[PDB]
């Protein structure tokens, strides 16, 4: 607990986790046991993010009770985790930000249209026409301060699902999110019970190509998706199915992907290729993996 | 697996064998076949109940109904030497239940009770008399009803037979006490449960 | 790891758009039109969206001192509103074909639950290894080569027949595969399943629920009295069934019925299995089929298995596990159910 709490301060220093009006709870969810009494905004998100971290070995406990299969958490997860967070709240802080810079300019010309027009049928007419964008621009600036809020509680919640959550199924990725967002709870972290994950880390764009690329319409499989797109580790794919196969030659053939197997006698050959060439390459029969690539 | 029970393997050993190779000249080849049948089937439904049937667990399979059904053929021939019709106590009764005493479901008994079950059982169902129109294959199966020899002539018929059978077999079908079954099917009744238990 | 398992919701949706495609290929492709058009129409709104704020970004100085501003506006406002019409006329057409697909929604949910079921086998034996591929070849067999939909034309009737149909060679197919011994308990949860699907029937928890466990209901010396004509086993047994209400006057039904005793040593009391539970409105045959099941399960367990059987005659049919009784007709199998591709194991015991 000392090593993963201290990687979460030394990783997210570069985080802007202040928040000077957070407020302790009388009940803090302390995983840490040197955790200072009265935590900060900042570490009570490094608790939170080490207590995700050991939510996952009592959820590999659990399902190793039940007979069910489990995969080994090791601190790669917990770097992955981290890593994912650090990125993605840089990045939602950036596009708010930017969206937030374009409503201003957006709504300060349909103001200064009004002036203009007041110091004329045509641009009264377009004033009418762009009232119900102005009024929706108004809205999304005033929810500004409440995005900014929950953005970092939002992040580390999607952070987690990204890292920790590909393994499981369903039940168990609900199960896994609902302990992380309950434990936000009781430290007082802000984030949305509304938007869905795969709403909040992938757009309506991406998301009609991945239909393209014959992805299935599913949430488990949009989880997946954003998790092939979004991963630090390389994408290891568990599909009977097979779907995942065409999905990720469909979503890699302009940048010319290979399929290989480390069966099959080119392989090394192949990877030499896909590593000289900057390639995709797609390696199927992982069950027969040669540690050849573990450098 | 072994077919569930006597019906469903009398059903089976009908359908392996060809239609030509059991109506063949003599007409009393097809009851033949028919009797073998059914002791090939009772001598399979005796092994489900594992220490009351037969003291050990014997292959009872189908080399040894094949065996069987090839000494019938050899012998029937060598008998009717190609005859119609050959005459029920003509056919060479001694010969079929010596050969399947000693070699054919025999030569895999290695207990002297065992092997006077198997005698017992040949001794019952290869006779003249299974020929005759009141032969009784089992006897008080339910206390009262009993399973009769089908007067059959013809391999149809016995099919026919075979088909209309009911689907209340009980363990006195194979000369067993009605109780045989009574604990193992209450350990699979269990054991059913668990399996659904296990299944939610 | 980025595992891609099958989740209910998205097998129940694959399901319903295959039936609709089989029953309905008119209103299925209008379906496909449809989400083809309203992903487009999303798209473009989103791109014009995003059009006029960048247009409102990108011009120096005032709107109205550059007319192309002006009317660039006012074409991605006018293509905005127009292709906003344009979705609702789409909802209304998504209207009407989701009032035409709700009817094929509890075929869907049952495709789902004899998967699931199917993948649940596993637990009970190794070699009850079951693909998606495998269920899906079943429901193919179902909708397009059934020989019971040769002549059928109204939609009511066809999915009744591909209901029933979907049942028996889920069973037929899975139970080829089995241990005989395992049949009973593969038929008994599609019976189940098939519980679940009539909306006229009760729900039976409770009583399938102390069908279940049962044992778990502790019973101290003091709780299990003697009754006469039963022994220490089938005491408790009746104990246990008195939990239920319709149950909770039983030692003292089966102390009035001087003939009971003669049932507990009848060759098949399944068959004439006494009323013994209490109950204000007339159970159904169905209803009927649980409360025999729970009585012979307190006080004949021998018999449950035939009972059970009973129960899956009473749900599925006289004829569903009939197949199984008669010789595997291999020729038809593998020269029409079985692929090139897929390999025919023959797994026998010793």
């Amino acid at each position: 607990t000392e090593a993963l709490y201290q990687v979460g301060k030394e990783f997210t220093s570069k985080m802007d986790l202040e928040k000077p009006n957070y407020i302790v709870p009388d009940y803090m969810p302390v995983v840490y046991d040197k955790l200072p009494q009265p935590p900060s905004h900042r570490e009570a998100i490094v608790n939170s993010c080490v207590f995700v971290h050991q939510t996952l070995h009592q959820a590999n406990a659990r399902l190793a009770k039940r007979g069910g299969r489990t995969m080994a958490i090791t601190p790669r997860h917990y770097l992955d985790f981290i890593n994912h967070y650090a990125n993605l709240f840089h990045e939602k802080r950036s596009e708010l930000e930017e969206q937030q810079m374009h409503l201003n300019v957006g709504l300060r010309k349909i103001k200064e249209t009004v002036d203009q027009v007041e110091e004329v049928n045509r641009s009264t007419a377009l004033l009418k026409s762009l009232s119900a964008e102005r009024e929706r621009w108004e809205k999304t600036s005033e929810t500004f301060k409440n995005q900014m809020s929950t953005i970092a509680g939002d992040c580390l919640l999607s952070a987690a699902f990204i890292a920790y959550a590909g393994y499981f199924d369903q039940q168990m990725r609900q199960n896994l999110f609902t302990t992380w967002s309950h434990h936000l709870q009781q430290a007082n972290i802000q984030f949305r019970t509304d938007i869905a994950r795969t709403e909040y880390l992938s757009n309506a764009d991406e998301r009609l190509r991945w239909q393209a690329s014959s992805l299935p319409a599913d949430d488990l499989c949009t989880e997946n998706a954003i998790m092939l797109k979004r991963f630090n580790r390389y994408p290891l794919i568990i599909d009977p199915s097979g779907q995942a196969t065409e999905f990720i030659m469909n979503e890699y053939k302009d940048r010319k992907i290979t399929r290989t197997s480390f069966l099959d006698d080119a392989f090394r050959k192949n990877l030499e290729s896909a590593l000289r060439f900057g390639n995709p390459l797609l390696v199927q029969d992982v069950e027969s993996y040669d540690p050849v690539l573990n450098p | 697996e072994p077919p569930p029970g006597v019906k469903a393997n009398m059903l089976r050993t009908f359908s392996s064998i060809p239609v030509s190779r059991i109506c063949k000249s003599p007409n009393e080849r097809a009851r033949l076949y028919f009797l073998l049948a059914w002791f090939h089937a009772i001598i399979q439904e005796r092994l489900r109940y594992a220490p009351l049937g037969w003291s050990k667990k014997y292959e009872f399979g189908e080399s040894d109904l094949r065996s069987a059904c090839d000494t019938v053929d050899t012998w029937l021939d060598d008998t009717a030497k190609g005859r119609q019709n050959i005459s029920p106590d003509k056919i060479p009764w001694s010969a079929l239940k010596t050969l399947m005493a000693q070699s054919i479901y025999g030569g895999r008994v290695d207990n002297e009770f065992d092997q006077r079950l198997l005698n017992t059982f040949l001794e019952r169902l290869f006779t003249t008399r299974s020929f005759d129109s009141e032969f009784k294959l089992a006897c008080k199966v339910d206390g009262h009803k009993d399973i009769q020899m089908p007067d059959g002539i013809r391999r149809e018929e016995f099919v026919q037979w075979v088909e209309l059978l009911p689907d209340t077999q009980t363990p006195s079908w194979l000369g067993l006490p009605n109780n045989a079954e009574r604990v193992l099917l209450t350990t699979q009744g269990v054991d059913m449960i668990s399996k659904m238990l296990k299944m939610q | 790891f980025v595992n891609f398992t099958v989740t209910r919701s998205s097998l129940q949706s694959q399901c319903l758009n295959e039936v609709l495609k089989a029953e309905r290929p008119d209103v299925d492709e209008k379906r496909s039109d449809l989400l083809k058009l309203q992903g487009e129409f999303q798209l473009r709104l989103r791109q014009l969206e995003k059009s006029l704020l960048q247009a409102l970004n990108e011009v120096k100085g005032r709107i109205l001192d550059d007319d192309t501003i002006i009317t660039t506006l006012e074409n991605l406002k006018r293509e905005a509103a127009e292709v906003t019409r344009k979705v609702e006329e789409t909802d209304i057409v998504m209207q009407e074909v989701e009032t035409v697909s709700q009817q094929y929604l509890p075929l869907s949910t049952a495709c789902s639950s004899i998967y699931f079921t199917m993948e649940s086998l596993k637990q009970i034996h190794f070699l009850y290894q079951y693909s998606l591929q495998f269920f899906l070849d079943i429901y193919h067999n179902v909708l397009y080569e059934n020989p019971n939909l040769k002549g059928v034309t109204d939609h009511t009737q066809r999915l009744s027949i591909i209901t029933k149909d979907l049942f028996q060679v889920a069973f037929n197919r899975v139970a080829r595969g089995m241990l005989h011994q395992d049949h009973i308990t593969f038929a008994m949860l599609l019976a189940r399943i098939k519980l679940k699907g009539t909306v006229g029937e009760p729900t039976y928890d409770a009583e399938f629920q102390h069908f279940l466990r049962g044992n778990e209901i502790v019973l101290s010396a003091g709780s299990t009295p003697r009754i006469q004509g039963l022994t220490v086993e089938q005491a408790e047994a009746v104990v246990r069934l008195s939990c239920l209400p319709a149950f909770k006057d039983l030692i003292a039904k089966v102390q009035a019925d001087e003939q009971f005793g003669i049932w507990l040593d009848s060759s098949s009391p399944e068959q004439t299995v006494p009323y013994l539970w209490s109950e204000e409105t007339p159970a159904t045959p169905i209803g009927q089929a649980i409360h025999r099941l729970l009585l012979i399960q307190a006080f004949r367990p021998d018999r449950l298995l035939a009972m059970a059987h009973m129960f899956v005659s009473t749900n599925l049919g006289e004829s569903f596990m009939s197949i199984m009784e008669q010789p595997l007709d291999l020729t038809h199998i593998v020269g029409t159910e079985v692929k090139p591709n897929t390999p025919v194991l023959m797994c026998s015991v010793p």
